[PDB]
């Protein structure tokens, strides 16, 4: 009936998803689980494994990190616009709300994303060539250290919900969608089109998840929860903006991160 | 934001 319509807009996205984003959940589980046939990760413990890792990678240890974080975030942003414009109706919009949906949804989706490559003990890089543990991260010095650990922290809760690519496909539509992002000139199309959204992420959690009951209303707290850890990432950037001069951020990045939260 | 009017132009 109406279900067949949002039934579609649910394998749409998915495969504007595939298409969008190079490393899916079922790839980096297969990879984590390490039951798959290709060759492991090169796991990363310290700076001795680092430097040896540096020639299967795409300045002090740990602002290189950083430097490589946000080279590969850059790359996210690209890969989130491009199925942003996938989203049926998301290019009608106003230019300006697009830019506005864009610059609030991202960190929301990259700690999405980030935790498909999340595990209690660290997190694949590379596009699943290497493993850089959280251990090794923690030991970062200030402010670095407690960059990564607020979204492990996350991710633990999150993956719990045990998700799929074709769940999180929709997830991540509903979340760039959201009506509520300052400065929005014409929210009543956004909201609509969320609206869509939200039913075909609804009926995908009943099909997909029939055992399961509440997921829908469990990942719809978690939405609010982003929004929180965007806002403590945002405030270390300013952290971090201030109190190292030696680096440079990416242009793409200052636009996003500049006159947000 | 100049890149993103590119990026969502494209
Ligand atoms: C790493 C480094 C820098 C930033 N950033 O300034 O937005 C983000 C990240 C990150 O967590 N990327 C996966």
């Amino acid at each position: 009936p109406e279900s067949a319509d949002l039934r579609a807009l649910a394998k749409h996205l998915y495969d504007s998803y595939i298409k969008s984003f190079p490393l899916t959940k079922a790839k980096a589980r297969a990879i984590l689980t390490g039951k798959t046939t290709d060759k492991s990760p090169f796991v990363i413990y310290d700076m001795n494994s680092l430097m040896m890792g540096e020639d299967k990678i795409k300045k002090e240890v740990a602002i290189r990190i950083f430097q490589g974080c946000q080279f590969r975030s850059v790359e996210a942003v690209q890969e989130i616009t491009e199925y942003a414009k996938s989203i049926p109706g998301f290019v009608n919009l106003d230019l300006n709300d697009q830019v506005t949906l864009l610059k609030y949804g991202v960190h929301e989706i990259i700690y999405t994303m980030l935790a498909s490559l999340m595990n209690k003990d660290g997190v694949l890089i590379s596009e699943g060539q290497g493993f850089m543990t959280r251990e090794f991260l923690k030991s970062l010095r200030k402010p670095f250290g407690d960059f990564m650990e607020p979204k492990f922290e996350f991710a633990v809760k999150f993956n719990a919900l045990e998700l799929d690519d074709s769940d999180l496909a929709i997830f991540i539509a509903v979340i760039i969608l959201s009506g509520d992002r300052p400065g929005l000139l014409n929210v009543k199309p956004i909201e609509d089109i969320q609206d869509n959204l939200l039913q075909a992420l609804e009926l995908q959690l009943k099909l997909n998840h029939p055992e399961s009951s509440q997921l829908f209303a469990k990942l719809l707290q978690k939405m609010t929860d982003l929004r929180q850890i965007v806002t403590e990432h945002v405030q270390l950037l300013q952290v971090i903006k201030k109190t190292e001069t030696d680096m440079s951020l990416h242009p793409l990045l200052q636009e996003i991160y500049k006159d947000l939260y | 934001h100049k890149i993103l009017h590119r990026l969502l132009q494209e």
